[PDB]
């Protein structure tokens, strides 16, 4: 594969490096439409541009906390992060999310990768070998609401159990509902008045539950949780213009109020070098 | 002698014509075209009114002036009450729609300024609030008239400066987006067609905008000395290969 | 070799090898030549 | 008030014109569908596609 | 039951109206089926809001 | 075990059912068929909505008492607010269309009466007044609800006795017509297809009413001893091979 | 495999959509039974809803 | 490839793919046919 072609002087009715760029193509001017070149090939194929690398390795998407001690008296299980749950979602750690928001419509499998670290931040004799429970609630399924329900049997859910310290492995289809996830949507539930707008309305994935399975030790362990997500088999469409200011929520295309030019100032001329 | 420069586009019973074009835009490089079978999902057997609702539809003329700062359409939005185009949307639960859209404005010689025109697939509005507010229903639907972007915020409306395009994203890079310039000096039209772009092979056409167009001054207008100090813009719309399906009572949508 | 019975849990898909910006680059109705002029 | 075979009889009354026999949403995971064969099997599930059946018998 | 994904709704009306015969009277009804068409697809099996317990049960 | 008594019609998405019918009459035994190029006069591409128009719709009920007269209903007129269908006929200069009309009537084998279901091609009305006053628009123009035969005469308004067919011309001769009766001893429902029928390709759908539709009672009702002294009586009607032409901005008829 | 074929206008003496649900059958009825339809494919073999799968976990 | 002597050891059967309702819908001995008279 050639780079530049050898091209020589030139001297035509043939004027390749004047445009219309009104007409909104960008036309394939070359350095050996206005210079003269030699020979030189690429050794180059593009393969580490390719969007199935671009989002093919893990980032980390999420990070929560659930911890292990006496639930006696705790009257909101959920609350005192005897257990705890992720609304599943892309977009709350922004380093992947403006990689995705580079296109439109994406569609992909994705491998999960959950990480568990313990921490003991007062007294305790010992680091206890916690197993933890990841369990998936998609919509419709009951909510775990205290950390030894009767939902943790996952008799139909889908749940992992390693040890803390350890790691979870796992990949999941395309579960989007159309032929590919939406990565910015200009619609509604539903025509009214008051109901939410963007994406939000259509990244509705459930959540997944976490919980250490262990009794409580006489300390009390700190367990937090943090879920990487890899995407494989790849397929983009529509790009767009890159993420420019800051986010504020998740799933809204919404920019803080008395944010920073993000563009740089000169610190001098438009003639300045 | 057939030039880049000089259009006709005959679309049911209208004809648009135009003598300083700069080509035309197609999507992605992509003509519209109907919902084929093998994609098709919904059962029911689509209505294809054809020509009564696949023609021309001219909005009403907005005003450039020296502060100008920019326009956004959203469609089927901006059409909602167009003839028998607009009926349809109501009266179906579902449909899918390509379009041709033409965007005019004339000078002379010695006027200068430059606008951009885009076409935004799901361009999902900011609200000026920043947080989590979100952008009420009657804000981004509002029809023929569009969005005008020098216009103040409003509560529960979208953010409207045009440096970051009303979703956080620069200006500048809207030319990723299928789009034309209409450049006073060279132009004076421009011709945009829209193939129907979505996740979905059919989709609601009240509570779903596919796309926004927008109409963006970058160079801005000049007059010659002690002239008239603005310039009417017109768009005109027309769908094409529009579909519709699931007919039955007709929405009643909010406001 | 692939150890399990979805498609899914395979691994990367390897380069589309594809590559065509020209439906970026020139999503143009009528062709336009380099060289030629853009406005005719 | 409490499950009967009651739940099951749609009232139909004579000499009435226009009027409405009776209606319900169609989220066949909840309502009058929640404990029917079909509900019951659907909510084993995150997602239904396709077409449904619903019949009619006289008395 | 989600918004974005409803399915719509399902109403019955008299077209004309309910005649009985002579030395008849009362109430008629309607008893109504759901089932699902060849049509149908399931995915993404998940646990069901329709079975729980609070203790493990024994004999 | 096929019967001319049970029978299903289905167009667009609306289904008919009946099991006590008495076959089907299609008037001059032509089906609905569209414009061909041979006949056509007009230069215009029509417009054929399909499934969104030719459906059924279903008028208000009427009520059948021991002293009903009869009623007319003239189309396209009774479905000139009908979806689609009703929004086409106004938008457009012109229309041609087709219809399956389906009268419906039930009741129980100890009851008794007959219903003449006929259809009149340009049924023009007489003035009640005589003379040379004519029957103004709105008159000849009631939409869905129809003419009432046992109404009162009003200022401007057509004759309405039944013996003259609201024309000068005996009941009993109505039969020359397409017809059909719902004896209720044996029926219950009676139908009939009208093919286009005009010395025109094509027509204003709103100046015009090609045809009329009248249920007359020939045998008064008779209900059991002790019952209910009516019977309602349901019209539901279904535009067939519609084709629209001259598509524009949508006409504003008397009143 | 199609999910629904092309399916017009009707007008017959043959009656789908009428049955006896005293019999004990649920007759296989199709929307292209009572509606016109178009042509559709499955794209679905319902490997999900398998005995095997269904209580394989 | 199976590293176990036991037939019970094998994973997962997959997709039996054999697909016949009739037996629950259809338990009728005299063959209806739709569209004719479920009762004649
Ligand atoms: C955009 C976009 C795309 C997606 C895909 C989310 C996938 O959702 C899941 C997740 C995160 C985990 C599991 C899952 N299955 O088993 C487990 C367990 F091990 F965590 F229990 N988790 C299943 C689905 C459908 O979410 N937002």
């Amino acid at each position: 594969t050639v780079a530049s072609i050898s091209s020589g002087p030139k001297h035509t009715q043939k004027v390749p490096i004047l445009t219309a760029n009104e007409t909104g193509a960008t036309m394939p001017v070359l350095p050996s439409d206005s210079i003269e070149t030699r020979t030189t090939y690429m050794h180059f194929n593009g393969s580490e541009t390719d969007v199935e690398c671009f989002l093919g390795r893990a980032a980390c998407v999420h990070v929560t906390e659930i911890q292990n001690k006496d639930a006696t008296g705790i009257d909101n299980h959920r609350e005192a992060k005897l257990f705890n749950d992720w609304k599943i979602n892309l977009s709350s750690l922004v380093q992947l999310r403006k990689k995705l928001e580079l296109f439109t419509y994406v569609r992909f499998d994705s491998e999960y990768t959950i990480l568990a670290t313990a921490s003991q931040p007062d007294s305790a004799n010992y680091s206890s070998n916690l197993v933890v429970q990841a369990m998936y609630v998609p919509p419709g399924a009951p909510n775990p609401k205290e950390w030894d329900d009767y939902t943790w049997q996952s008799a139909s859910n889908p749940s992992v159990f390693f040890k803390v310290g350890d790691t979870s492995r796992f990949s999941v289809p395309y579960v989007g509902l159309a032929s590919a996830y939406n990565c910015f949507y200009d619609g509604y539930s539903h025509d009214d008045a008051e109901t939410q707008y963007g994406i939000t309305v259509l990244n509705h994935m459930g959540s997944m539950a976490f919980r250490i399975v262990n009794e409580h030790d006489e300390h009390k362990t700190l367990v937090k949780i943090r879920v990487y997500h890899r995407a494989k088999h790849v397929e983009a469409w529509i790009p767009r213009a890159p993420r420019a200011l800051p986010y504020t929520s998740i799933g809204r295309t919404n920019y803080p109020k008395n944010t920073e030019p993000v563009i740089k100032k000169r610190k001098g001329d438009i003639k300045s070098y | 002698g057939y030039s880049d420069r000089v259009q006709q586009i005959t679309l049911g019973n209208s004809t648009i014509t135009t003598q300083e074009a700069a080509n035309a835009v197609v999507c992605y490089a992509e003509w519209p075209e109907y919902l084929p079978d093998v994609d098709a999902s919904d059962v029911n057997k689509t209505s294809k009114p054809d020509t009564s609702v696949c023609r021309f539809y001219t909005l009403d003329s907005k005003t450039w002036t020296t502060g100008s700062k920019g326009w956004c359409w959203k469609l089927p939005d901006a059409l909602k009450d167009m003839g028998v185009f607009g009926q349809n949307m109501f009266f179906h639960s579902l449909g899918r729609s390509g379009y041709t859209v033409h965007v005019q404005c004339n000078a002379t010689k010695f006027h200068s300024g430059c606008l951009l025109v885009v076409v935004i697939p799901e361009h999902q509005l900011a609200s000026h609030e920043g947080g989590n507010v979100s952008v009420k229903y009657t804000f981004t639907h509002p029809g023929e008239r569009g969005i005008d972007l020098s216009s103040a915020n409003e509560v529960g409306g979208p953010v409207k400066d045009v440096l970051y395009n009303m979703n956080g994203t620069l200006l500048g890079n809207l030319l990723i987006f299928p789009h034309q310039f209409i450049n006073l000096r060279t132009n004076n039209t421009a011709t945009i067609v829209i193939p129907y772009i979505n996740s979905v092979p059919i989709d609601s056409m009240t509570r779903h905008n596919n796309v926004s167009l927008m109409v963006i001054p970058i160079a801005p207008l000049t007059v010659p000395t002690g002239a008239t100090p603005s310039l009417p813009i017109t768009v005109t719309i027309a769908p094409m290969c529009t579909e519709f399906s699931g007919i039955r009572s007709k929405s009643i949508v909010p406001q | 070799i692939n150890y399990y019975k979805d498609a899914a849990s395979t691994s990367s898909a390897g380069q589309s090898l594809s590559m065509d910006p020209s439906k970026f680059t020139e999503p143009v109705k009528d062709l336009m030549l380099k060289g030629a002029p853009a406005l005719n | 008030t409490k499950d009967e075979v009651n739940s099951y009889l749609i009232p139909l009354n004579a000499n009435r014109q226009n009027e409405q026999v009776f209606g319900t949403n169609l989220f066949i995971g909840d309502g009058v569908f929640k404990t029917t064969l079909l509900g019951e099997i659907v909510q084993y599930y995150t997602h239904w596609s396709g077409s449904l059946r619903f019949s009619l018998m006289y008395t | 039951p989600d918004t974005y994904t409803s399915a719509g709704f399902l109403s019955c009306w008299y077209q004309t109206s309910l005649i009985l015969p002579p030395e008849t009277t009362g109430q008629v009804y309607l008893l109504s089926f759901i089932s699902a068409c060849p049509d149908f697809k399931l995915r993404l099996m998940k646990d069901t809001q329709t079975i729980s317990q609070t203790v493990a049960l024994t004999e």
